[PDB]
DNA sequence: CAGTCCCTGTTCGAGCGCCGG
DNA sequence: GCACCGGCGCTCGAACAGGGACTGT
């Protein structure tokens, strides 16, 4: 709707996005023609021509607590795009406060950008392609007139307005931290449990006073924390046991460099039976409890770099158990942490890489305020396949798949 | 007449002028075949004339219709296409009978002169000019530039189909319940009204396009069971492909062997157990299109086999959404999968065939799941949804697989189907070492600069060896010395190993290589009871490791 | 110890054909 | 001496990556 557009640039070097639109499936090719023939007459999205070289992909998910469809755009490829826009010319602070927090509730303020208009000279980046159940009929193709849901530079142009809403808010609760990460908003508070939900509940009315709607849940970043490398502790320890020790060791010592194997080594002399049972040396021993001592204190020297772009590598240790680490060079890790199967929802190992995925992304977004990287442990194909049948997210982050086996049953298992 | 719709506005590419190319001499039987079109098309506005204020040119020729007696006027845009903006391409993917519901009335139409319909950005068409050049070459040929849509140019396809969809959205408003499948100009009109009261619409229809500049010919099919739409014959009940006509020949050019292939694969979208991996070895080692190659014993084999599946009439039925979707994979050779979606018994709707060989080390499970892909995937194109599907493995190695493979893997909802060969894991290497049986400590090096190497072994009880190699490579005398101690062992063997490469390739359980040498250790693995493999940091004070690495060592 | 070579494995797009228009 | 666009298959080569050796000051 009508006011004053913000003049928006692409980095003179770098082309639109030109996307080709997966299969999607009937019950929700319905429910994005509905959404768009909708959101249309509305005004907010125009039909356009083959003229328009670009594309983007669309779907939908299903996010929870929701039965109604929501129209998701694969935007990642304009965000990196139009990064000088985003991050540069209209960066968003992120307090490093939301991470100290007990409660932080997410809220979806995505709703406010379709008020908001779109510059022109941008308007043909923002173009996608419905497709249709056994191609009837060519794909019809759209683009956006105001401020899309998905793209990073529309929580950017809307900053000006955001401020303006939440100063009043802020100017008598001090104290809460509010972040905006895409259509999301973070509202996190060092109050009690049930004082924390209702602060929400009037910031909720608030927006909605403000005109923008907002249709235990909550996360609690210290409730999370950092889990270490762990050496197992046997009772008596066989020619095996040694040799998989002394491995684990040999590549943790990229990390701390100061653990030494030497005297491991040592009583691994000769060619032995594998279930052979060797005891302990004086200098054995004294260099086991030494490295599991550096292995106590984590890794000294990781600082994040605002410049730099975030990594991160989940492995699946079976029996519904996840783990990742999040580094930017590595083996200097910024975070490193488990993930526990979730009590209720049915054994689906891409369900559960999905919701790990998902997770993660959040911590990042709560602890770093940007998404990883993820080396994904999953065939390209089997994930492009399934992924979209589990996502519930607004945002979507960068992924690469990795085939490596587990050669030393992964220092972070049991 | 011509479509009085709006022309989509083009661009060219910024900074690029437009094409100054000649006219190539043409046959004289072509040239006055193409006075013809082109008179045609001036009395029709379709053309137009212009002087000497078009600096552009490019060439025109002609190519025979596939029934004949009438031309097709080509334009050799190889240039303006490299000078025009890019398009979106709108039309992304070909419609499958096996995909179209039961109908009580169908009447497939076909636009004529389609692009000759269209009209053209009127800014645009200078670029657009061409030369016919007289009967002997005298003094200038007509020149003459286009007006409406030509057949050759990049934004061609994407403009008419844009164009068409324009055309048919007020007649759909006002029929909801008609199926105009559009592909191009063939339209599968189809619809639940009966015989009178349909053949009316598609004269409303017929009429509708009329007023838009586009013309349906009395060569539009009727009320004729046998419909010819999209390369098939659509009869009431069932549909078929159109006829497939398989060439035999004495000697074969490698050209052959591409049209051959590629004929197959049409066909193995309803004739199952159609193979082609023996054919299409043939086509490796680069060498020329013009060039004869021999056909091998085992591409004689499957020739004949395919032959034999082609002298048969196989029918698949339409889809019914008020019934679900079944898809059904067998085994073939080794890499090679067929399909088949059905709804019930020996009524099929589609079948299908997965002989991709992804990687280099794979095993049966690995290729079956990303079959199921393949197929959930092309199932999500034509009828909106996932199968279930009836899969040759057992929910206990499935089982087995998924819950101690490192990678995420899933299958949808599958039963098990008893029909032999069977997919399954031809071992399973131990999670703890073996009590009583003998360590093997292998290494195998070899140098870089003179190709040679050794590889070999030494055990707790004693045993060593260690043998030359010729040709090697450093990780193939790790893979040879695994071989060894595999060889020279009981049921029973503890291999421990340096190498990461090699045993995160038995790790993945491979059935099946394209390494000779690591199908032989595959072999071996298979005919032992238990086998421990184990691996230690290369080089570290690991006594067993230690020996072995100075003995191959020279 | 760091670059540097080789091996081996990937992923992408090109090229050819098939079918459709 | 020959156009376009789409989907699929199949092979090839480019480009790239990781590991182990090598070499070198
Ligand atoms: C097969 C084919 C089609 N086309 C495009 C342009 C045609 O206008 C359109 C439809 O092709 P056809 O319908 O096969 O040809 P047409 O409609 O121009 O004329 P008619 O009905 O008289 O056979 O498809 C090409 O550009 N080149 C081709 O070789
Ligand atoms: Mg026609
Ligand atoms: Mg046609
Ligand atoms: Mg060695
Ligand atoms: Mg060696």
């Amino acid at each position: 709707s009508p006011i004053e557009t913000v003049p928006v640039k692409l980095k003179p070097g770098m082309d639109g996005p030109k996307v080709k639109q997966w299969p999607l499936t009937e019950e929700k090719i319905k429910a994005l023609v509905e959404i768009c023939t909708e959101m249309e007459k509305e005004g907010k999205i125009s039909k356009i021509g083959p003229e328009n070289p670009y594309n983007t992909p669309v779907f939908a998910i299903k996010k929870k607590d929701s039965t109604k469809w929501r129209k998701l755009v694969d935007f990642r490829e304009l965000n990196k795009r139009t990064q000088d826009f985003w991050e540069v010319q209209l960066g968003i602070p992120h307090p490093a406060g939301l991470k100290k927090k007990k409660s932080v509730t997410v809220l979806d303020v995505g709703d406010a950008y379709f008020s908001v208009p779109l510059d022109e000279d941008f308007r043909k980046y923002t173009a996608f392609t419905i497709p249709s159940i056994n191609n009837e009929t060519p794909g019809i193709r759209y683009q956006y007139n105001v401020l899309p849901q998905g793209w990073k530079g529309s929580p950017a142009i809307f900053q000006s307005s955001m401020t303006k809403i939440l100063e009043p808010f802020r100017k008598q609760n001090p104290d809460i931290v509010i972040y905006q990460y895409m259509d999301d908003l973070y509202v996190g508070s060092d109050l009690e449990i049930g004082q924390h939900r209702t602060k929400i509940e009037e910031l909720r009315q608030h927006l909605l006073r403000w005109g923008l709607t907002t249709p235990g849940y909550e996360l609690h970043p210290d409730k999370w924390t950092v889990q270490p490398i762990v050496l197992p502790e046997k009772d008596s320890w066989t020619v095996n046991d040694i040799q998989k020790l002394v491995g684990k060791l040999n590549w943790a010592s990229q990390i701390y460099p100061g653990i030494k194997v030497r005297q491991l080594c040592k009583l691994l002399r000769g060619t032995k039976a594998l279930t052979e049972v060797i005891p302990l040396t004086e200098e054995a021993e004294l260099e086991l409890a030494e490295n599991r001592e550096i292995l106590k204190e984590p890794v000294h020297g990781v600082y994040y770099d605002p410049s730099k772009d975030l990594i991160a590598e989940i492995q699946k240790q079976g029996q519904g158990q996840w783990t990742y680490q999040i580094y930017q060079e590595p083996f200097k890790n910024l975070k490193t942490g488990k993930y526990a199967r979730m009590r209720g929802a049915h054994t689906n190992d891409v369900k559960q890489l999905t919701e790990a995925v998902q997770k993660i992304t959040t911590e990042s977004i709560v602890i770093w305020g940007k998404t990883p990287k993820f080396k994904l442990p999953i065939q390209k194909e089997t994930w492009e396949t399934w992924w979209t049948e589990y996502w519930q997210a607004t945002w979507i982050p960068e992924w690469e798949f990795v085939n490596t086996p587990p050669l030393v049953k992964l220092w972070y298992q049991l | 007449k011509i479509s009085p719709i709006e022309t989509v506005p083009v661009k060219l590419k910024p900074g690029m002028d437009g094409p100054k190319v000649k006219q190539w001499p043409l046959t004289e039987e072509k040239i006055k075949a193409l006075v013809e079109i082109c008179t045609e098309m001036e009395k029709e506005g379709k053309i137009s004339k212009i002087g000497p204020e078009n600096p552009y040119n490019t060439p025109v020729f002609a190519i025979k219709k596939k029934d004949s007696t009438k031309w097709r006027k080509l334009v050799d845009f190889r240039e303006l296409n490299k000078r025009t903006q890019d398009f979106w391409e709108v039309q992304l993917g070909i419609p499958h009978p096996a995909g179209l519901k039961k109908k009580k009335s169908v009447t497939v139409l076909d636009v004529g002169d389609a692009y000759f319909s269209v009209p053209l950005d009127e800014d645009f068409r200078k670029y657009t000019a061409f030369t016919i050049p007289s009967i002997n070459n005298e003094t200038p040929g007509i020149r003459y530039q286009y007006n409406v849509l030509p057949q050759g140019w990049k934004g061609s396809p994407a403009i008419f189909q844009s164009s068409m969809t324009k055309i048919l959205e007020p007649f759909r408003k006002q029929n909801p319940d008609i199926v105009i499948y559009q592909y191009m100009d063939d339209l599968y009109v189809g619809s639940d009204l009966e015989i009178g009261q349909h053949r009316t619409k598609i004269e409303e229809l017929r009429q509708h396009l009329l007023r838009w500049g586009l013309t349906t010919p009395d060569k539009k099919h009727q009320k004729e069971p046998p419909f010819l739409w999209m390369g098939y014959e659509l009869h009431p009940d069932k549909w078929t492909v159109q006829p497939i006509v398989l060439p035999e020949k004495d000697s074969w050019t490698v050209n052959d062997i591409c049209k051959l292939v590629g004929k197959l694969n049409w066909a193995s979208q309803i004739y199952p157990g159609i193979k082609v991996r023996q054919l299409c070895k043939l086509l490796r080692g680069t060498k020329a299109l013009t060039e004869v190659i021999p056909l091998t014993e085992e591409a004689e084999l499957e020739l004949a086999e395919n032959r034999e599946i082609l002298k048969e009439p196989v029918h698949g039925v339409y889809y019914d959404p008020s019934k679900d979707l079944i898809a059904e994979i067998q085994k073939q050779g080794q890499g090679q999968w067929t399909y088949q979606i059905y709804q019930e018994p020996f009524k099929n709707l589609k079948t299908g065939k997965y002989a991709r060989m992804r990687g280099a080390h794979t095993n049966d499970v690995k290729q079956l799941t990303e079959a199921v892909q393949k197929i959930t995937t092309e199932s999500i194109v034509i009828w909106g949804k996932t199968p279930k599907f009836k899969l040759p493995i057992q929910k206990e190695t499935w089982e087995t697989w998924w819950t101690e493979y490192w990678q995420a893997t899933w299958i949808p909802e599958w039963e098990f189907v008893n029909t032999p060969p069977l997919v399954k894991l031809w071992y399973q290497l131990e999670k703890e070492p073996i009590v009583g049986a003998e360590t093997f400590y292998v290494d195998g090096a070899a140098n870089r600069e003179t190709k040679l190497g050794k590889a070999g072994y030494v055990t707790n009880k004693g045993r060593q060896k260690v043998v030359p190699l010729t040709d090697t490579t450093n990780q193939k005398t790790q893979l040879q010395a695994i071989y060894l101690a595999l060889q020279d062992s009981g049921l029973e063997v503890n291999i421990v190993t340096d190498s990461q490469y090699a045993l995160g390739i038995i790790q993945a359980q491979p059935d099946e290589s394209e390494s000779e040498l690591v199908n032989q250790i595959i072999e071996q693995l298979i005919k032992k009871e238990k086998v421990y493999l184990a691996w230690v940091p290369a080089h570290k004070g690991i006594g067993g490791n230690e020996q072995v690495d100075k003995l191959v060592s020279a």
